[PDB]
RNA sequence: GAAGAUGAUUAGAGACCAUUGUAGUCCACACUGCAAACGAUGACACCCAUGAAUUGGGGACUCAGCACGUUAUCUGACUUCUUCACGCGAAAGCUUUGAGGUUACAGUCUC
């Protein structure tokens, strides 16, 4: 940003869970736009996204959450298991509306009907399938910020964060990672402390 | 399409005069067979001697008799 | 082949610039093209652009600040005069008030609007928006 | 035979509302639907009797389509709080972490550098 | 007229041949380009299941001597032909477009 | 009307004093989706609705068949704002009713320049523009004053809207089928703003939408 | 700015928004044309308030070119790092 | 196997079907130039994006310092996205392989 102290960059820590966790890596389809994300490709075919990429985007994502004063007008999607958990504990913290489970059409653009809300800004775990979500945010003037996977479109994608978005312990760091620098930026919660609470709140359980 | 050279002129000319003959608004003005074909001679009217009253039918969707002379 | 230089350069900045790409390529080069973009760059509608020697024929590359609309081409090179300018001006352009045709003369290669002030008219080469 | 959406739809609410109601007895459930309910058909009554029966049954193996107020236990039976747990682990207190050697290089030429137990 | 088909139902793009070979047909005898023509492969036994039993039985030396062979061939059918039999059917729009290859 | 209950963040807006004029709504890209907040910031005395088209359509049914009617609205401010409005209801009056309120979601705004005079206010469009719908597609081209509106009565009336007095024009295919042409004439009128031009351009500056600026009270709506 | 007289009195009813990338007039038609807005941010991770702004044309998530330019405008007022 | 012959089918039937059968079907040397000779898309040239393949060449003892395959790149051909981008078209459809870059109408030639 500037001027600034080198603040919210990429440290030791943060490196190691994400490795660990392995959201370092994509899917492993070569990709149909996203193409300058990945870098190299393993022995396994599985194409790496680099970490200096990545973290870039979570800290713009996190200026456009830091933008609206009145959290509930962001809205978050999933339409997958894996992300469903991460949402209602995120919703709680940094106070965004959601809608999970399934996508519901018209609930942005449809007048009579009871779901009816008007978002100023839009996420997804998946662009592939909440794509009903992205194609009546177009309509309504509502920027979107998704979880790329690599193999995905991001047709009514503004800002895309490359990501894995297979299994359970990839989704929940990335907005793990978005909730805590959020809040360290409003209502000052300090970077001097590791957060709060664990990542492993945030992993899909089945009841 | 068409030619858009600087001495591309003759070519056009002669182009258009071969594409008016499959209009029949340019023979119907130039060609001396319409005007002789025409029983006026292509003059306003003529006058003519009546021959013989003829009693003329009509078409299909209405039926009528109508009145006709044979000049 | 190619049998207007300016048509091959002005079809790849008209459809770059519906693209709204900031760069693009022009395969060939003459004495002609550049003083074609020299024009426009005064007027504001073009960054910069730069010859670059092969020594054979030069490749120029121009940078688009996208805030052309078109470039054109009258490709016979028909002859205007100063009574005239006025019948080209109103029939291949849009507009009296922003409408740009460059033309020849002897003189160099000028703006209608210039050509009317030294009052010289001559053969056509091309417009803009 | 099949049964009509206004039946099934009252049982559902009964159902959530009432926990009374928890028999497969069709005679028990019948007397305290229709003293609860203004239907006016000994039919309606009947079905919605033997639809909450069917629920119960039903509960026993576990999976319903029907509406309950058990949703609200079944989703604190969700606890996650271990002490580290899984995020210490799996950073590595010295549990280790293996990864490609693209992986590697791709580190190391980082700001950040690897990483311990990498 | 309308382009119904863009390969216009063959196997034979535009611009390269313009003409492949005649082949007969196995069951009216009717001429079609190669291409046109309606493959099949056929895998057809020698022997039922209910009289492969049977035979077996009298064997030694074949059936679970050795395991028994099949008539294979190809099968070139005309369009008519094979619609007839209804081993080609009408398709819906979405549906007509797609190709399973040369895979069963 | 009957009393009114937005539903949408700008209906809000506007029934308050916070959105005082179409421009603001119109400035920051966002689709009016009640026709109420028209009619409340254009007051009336300025508006006037008039029915370009009304025609039957059939369906085909067995035996005996349904009909319909089509119609078309045609709306706006001779101050340079137009908006065209097109529907379908089962009796007469159903479509025209429908038609009023969907003309006034479309509305959008003119912009007029001159042809090179300088007098007054605009009484021209700022350059040639072109609208397709259908085969047709319309040329409008900008006229010297005194011209007057120069063109078919169908357009003519278009164009009055607009506040455009002087123009010329001409028209290519089927232009007979009347619906068609209205569409047409429309678009045209859209794209002025749509071209950039030497005039417009200094890096104008950008500000915060209005909903934001007033989320707050909008959040106090919702309560 | 915008059309005058010869007065110098504008005449037009609004100046239309700039599209930052292609610097094209963003349309009241074009209801996917954008307005992202970015909150700062200092030392001590205090947020500025809002203050810079994005606007993105409609004509650029028709293809998605949207991501890639919002890359060339952020990295160049330094909001975004490259090594 | 046209023509012809015979048997059926049928109210009538060289019919469609069945059994036959001449010209023809083949080759050489002459003519004919009449096809849905179609991609119903004239020829040459420029610009134009998404993914996965195929066909040739090139790039990183014994017909043998060889042949094939994989990764990646390139030039030349044929085409698919049954997730082809922009755009065009009345629509069906067309998409570096144009019917796109055209009322903002002009690269060149011809029928």
């Amino acid at each position: 940003v500037e001027s600034g102290a080198k603040v919210l960059r990429m440290k030791e820590g943060d490196v190691q869970k994400l490795v660990a966790m392995h959201c370092h890596l994509g899917t492993k389809n070569r990709s149909n736009a996203m193409k300058k994300y990945i870098h190299s490709r393993t022995k396994e075919g599985t194409n790496i996204i680099d970490l200096h990429m990545t973290w870039e985007k979570l800290i713009l994502a996190a200026r456009v959450i830091a933008a609206v004063e009145n959290p509930q007008d962001v809205t978050v999607c999933s339409t997958r298991l894996f992300g469903q958990r991460a949402i209602f504990k995120f919703s709680q913290l940094v106070g965004t509306s959601f809608l999970a489970g399934r996508f519901i059409p018209g609930t942005f653009t449809n007048q009579i009907q009871k779901k009816f809300m008007q978002p100023r800004v839009l996420l997804v775990t998946d662009p592939r399938t909440d794509h009903q979500a992205l194609r009546e945010a177009s309509l309504v003037n509502i920027p979107v910020i998704a979880f790329c996977d690599t193999d995905a479109p991001l047709e009514f994608v503004d800002i895309a964060i490359p990501c894995n978005n297979r299994g359970r312990y990839s989704i929940s760091m990335m907005y793990w990672l978005l909730a805590r620098e959020v809040l360290r930026l409003r209502g000052t919660i300090p970077r001097s402390v590791p957060w709060d609470v664990k990542v492993d709140l945030f992993f899909y359980r089945d009841p | 399409t068409k030619a858009n050279g600087q001495h591309a002129a003759r070519k056009l000319v002669r182009l258009r005069r071969k594409n008016r003959w499959a209009d029949k608004g340019w023979k119907k003005s130039h060609t001396f067979v319409a005007q002789k074909a025409n029983p006026f001679g292509g003059s306003s009217h003529a006058k003519g001697i009546v021959l013989e009253k003829i009693g003329v039918g009509a078409k299909q969707p209405n039926s009528a008799i109508r009145k006709c002379v044979r000049v | 082949t190619m049998m207007s230089v300016l048509a091959n350069a002005l079809r790849c900045i008209a459809s770059a610039e519906r693209r709204g790409k900031r760069q693009v390529l022009i395969r060939p080069s003459s004495k002609v093209v550049v003083k074609f973009l020299q024009v426009m760059q005064k007027h504001g509608y073009i960054g910069e652009f730069e010859i670059i020697d092969d020594h054979r024929a030069g490749k120029i590359v121009v940078n688009l600040n996208g805030r052309l609309n078109k470039c054109g081409a009258i490709c016979p090179r028909f002859d205007c005069t100063t009574p005239d300018f006025e019948k080209w001006v109103k029939n291949i352009l849009p507009s009296r008030q922003f409408g740009f045709v460059v033309l020849t003369t002897s003189l160099g290669i000028m703006d209608h609007e210039e050509a009317r002030a030294r009052n010289t008219g001559g053969k056509v080469l091309g417009f803009f928006y | 035979k099949i049964r009509t959406k206004t039946v099934k739809r009252a049982s559902k609410q009964l159902v959530e509302k009432y926990f009374s109601k928890l028999n497969k007895d069709f005679y028990q459930n019948k007397r305290v639907v229709m003293d609860v309910t203004i239907a006016r058909s000994k039919k309606l009554k009947n079905k919605i009797a033997g639809y909450t029966t069917h629920i119960m049954k039903r509960l026993a193996r576990g999976p319903v389509r029907g509406i309950s107020l058990k949703l609200q236990e079944e989703e604190r039976e969700r606890r996650m709080d271990y002490v580290p747990e899984v995020s210490h682990v799996d950073q590595a207190i010295q549990d280790g972490v293996h990864v490609d050697k693209q992986t590697f290089s791709m580190l190391k030429r980082m700001e950040t550098g690897v990483p311990r137990h990498v | 007229m309308t382009t119904k088909r863009r390969n216009h139902g063959r196997a034979k793009p535009p611009c390269s041949r313009g003409r492949t070979r005649p082949v007969h047909c196995f069951n009216c005898g009717r001429l079609a380009p190669k291409d046109k023509a309606v493959g099949r492969f056929v895998v057809r036994r020698m022997l039922d299941q209910a009289s492969a039993r049977d035979v077996a039985e009298a064997s030694n030396v074949y059936g679970a001597g050795f395991p028994m062979p099949k008539l294979y061939m190809k099968q070139r059918f005309c369009i008519a032909c094979a619609i007839h039999s209804r081993t080609v059917r009408a398709r819906p729009t979405d549906m007509r477009k797609r190709r399973f290859t040369t895979k069963v | 009307k009957e009393e009114w209950v937005p539903c949408t963040k700008l209906g809000r807006l506007v029934k308050e004093q916070k959105i005082t004029s179409l421009e603001e709504i119109f400035l920051f890209s966002m689709p009016i989706k009640e026709h109420q907040i028209v009619d409340q910031l254009i007051k009336e005395s300025d508006m006037r609705d008039e029915l370009m088209l009304i025609v039957p359509v059939q369906k085909a049914t067995s035996a005996g068949q349904r009909t319909r009617f089509k119609a078309f609205n045609i709306v706006g401010d001779g101050n340079g704002h137009i908006g065209v409005g097109a529907r379908v209801g089962k009796e007469v009056s159903l479509a025209i009713r429908a038609s009023m309120i969907a003309a006034k979601l479309n509305v959008v705004p003119i912009r007029r320049g001159y042809w090179g005079n300088k007098i007054g206010e605009p009484h021209t469009i700022p350059m040639k523009v072109t609208g397709k719908c259908g085969s047709v597609s319309v040329r409008l081209i900008p006229a010297p004053r005194g011209a007057g509106i120069v063109a078919a009565p169908v357009p003519k009336k278009i164009l009055e809207f607009a506040g455009v007095e002087d123009v010329y024009t001409s028209s290519c295919g089927n232009t007979r089928t009347r619906g068609n042409f209205i569409m047409a004439t429309f678009y045209a009128l859209r794209k002025t703003y749509g071209f950039l031009t030497p005039d417009l351009w200094a890096e104008t500056e950008v500000s915060r939408d209005p909903t934001d600026e007033h989320s707050d009270f909008l959040t106090m709506g919702s309560k | 700015i915008g059309t005058y007289n010869e007065e110098g009195v504008n005449v037009d009813l609004y100046i239309p928004r700039k599209c930052h990338a292609t610097n094209n007039l963003i349309t009241s038609y074009d209801h996917s044309a954008v307005q992202i807005a970015i909150a700062n941010v200092d030392a001590n991770g205090v947020l500025n308030g809002t203050t810079t702004t994005f606007c993105i044309a409609g004509y650029l998530r028709r293809q998605a070119e949207s991501d890639h330019a919002i890359n060339h405008l952020a990295i160049s007022k330094g909001i975004i790092r490259i090594k």
